[PDB]
């Protein structure tokens, strides 16, 4: 089946160039179809940026013209996406399309001269079920994922959406409500990854 | 057409 | 730019039960072919948005056929029948007359369900945070509906401003319920001066404000 994937960095600094790959599997990008890039900013507002067509020819959104290239090579089945002088309000996630049905995952690129920094990771201890979990606290950009017991704890699991914090770190909260007569006998370990900063945390977990 | 041209 | 209007931040639906999305646009999508030019999209939490239906009334491939699209010139309706837990998310139209293509702001769908009171829990700064010299004191509330809930942080009973932040999940398909997060950040040295540390949780499903606290 046909498949679209973005690739390139999370992270690019104001007034430099922003860089996307869109990848399609399955498919000749010279055989049909308009190939879209597509934003969505913090808040989801969503943005139609242009495309590139069959053909090579292209179509930009006027608001973007100036700053905006998109290009493509056929015999790698791959399109570009270059947008020259970002600025913050360039923050958004970065999805590739094929007309309007099929997407990529997205790729979420932060714009921000802020240096790249791993959480810190401190316990939130348990006090019929008891509540526990971890604070991964003060990372730059986003994206972190948390896992429990090396993702053999899924159920009860709760991880919250980051808020950026006044000092432009993230933080956010990941909890599990867990049996308390579970607490002799299950170590409940939260594992914490922050890719942008290469950071891998483990953080036991046990009552106060 | 206004629609995105299929498959030639 | 044509502008795409949805009037409704969020709707409400009872599992079983049929709603409709309102959207406007500032010019007619209709085109001398007889196609009328407005798509339908659905983003679900944490996923790429998906088509639902494209030049108004055509389901597209590989959709469930609960979801059907209608409307007239400017206005537009797209109708879900028989609403299940893999519909929430935030419903977009999006004009394809002409360039640049432009989406409305978009719909959030929230699944109706039976009133459920949080269960609430105070977490205090663990001593590995309190080295730092800030203190992050935290306030779950677990699994509740509806999604309104206000949480009020009392330092020796004193009414905090200014100095939390509150993040809430997604309404998730297992139970219908939302969770919460509200972090009360103090320095170290604020933090030690004071002893009773309270989360005041109001909502509906409570049978009056709950208070979970610590003595520091």
């Amino acid at each position: 089946d046909v498949q679209l994937q973005e690739s390139g960095p999370g992270l690019v600094k104001p007034s430099q160039s922003l860089s996307l790959t869109c990848s399609v599997t399955d498919y000749s990008i010279t055989s049909g179809y308009y190939w879209n890039w597509i934003r969505q900013f913090p808040g989801n507002k969503l943005e139609w940026m242009g495309y590139i067509s069959y053909d090579g020819s292209n179509n930009y959104n006027p608001s973007l013209k100036n700053r905006i290239s998109i290009t493509r090579d056929p015999s790698k089945d791959q399109f570009f996406l270059n947008l020259n002088s970002v600025t913050t309000e360039d923050t958004a996630t970065y999805y590739c399309t094929r007309g309007s049905l099929v997407w990529g995952q997205g790729t979420l690129v932060t714009v921000s001269a802020a240096s790249t920094k791993g959480p810190s990771v401190f316990p939130l201890a348990p006090s019929g079920t008891a509540a526990l979990g971890c604070l991964v606290k003060d990372y730059f950009p986003e994206p972190v994922t948390v896992s429990w017991n090396s993702g053999a704890l899924t159920s009860g699991v709760h991880t919250f959406p980051a808020v950026l914090q006044s000092s432009g770190l993230y933080s956010l909260s990941s909890v599990v409500t867990v049996p308390s007569s579970s607490l002799g006998t299950q170590t409940y370990i939260c594992n914490v990854n922050h890719k942008p900063s290469n950071t891998k945390v483990d953080k036991k977990v046990e009552p106060k | 057409s206004p629609g995105t041209p299929g498959s030639r | 730019d044509i502008v795409m209007t949805q009037a409704a931040p969020s709707v409400p639906v009872t599992p079983g039960e049929s709603v409709s999305i309102s959207c406007r646009s500032s010019k007619s999508l209709l085109h001398s072919n007889g196609n009328t030019y407005l798509y339908w999209f659905l983003q679900r939490p944490g996923q790429s948005p998906q088509l639902l239906i494209h030049r108004m009334s055509n389901l597209a491939s590989g959709v469930p056929d609960r979801f059907s699209g209608s409307g007239s010139g400017t206005a537009f309706t797209l109708r879900i029948s028989r609403v299940e837990a893999e519909d929430v998310g935030v419903y977009y139209c999006m004009q394809h007359l002409e360039y640049p293509y432009t989406f409305g702001g978009g719909t959030r769908l929230e699944v109706k369900r039976t009133v459920a009171a949080p269960s609430v829990f105070i977490f205090p700064p663990s001593d590995e945070q309190l080295k730092s010299g800030t203190a992050s004191v935290v306030c779950l509330l677990n699994n509740f509906y509806p999604r309104e809930a206000k949480v009020q942080w009392k330092v020796d009973n004193a009414l905090q401003s200014g100095n939390s932040q509150e993040s809430v999940t997604e309404q998730d398909s297992k139970d219908s319920t939302y969770s919460l997060s509200s972090t009360l950040t103090l320095s170290k040295a604020d933090y030690e001066k004071h002893k009773v540390y309270a989360c005041e949780v109001t909502h509906q499903g409570l049978s009056s404000p709950v208070t979970k606290s610590f003595n520091r």
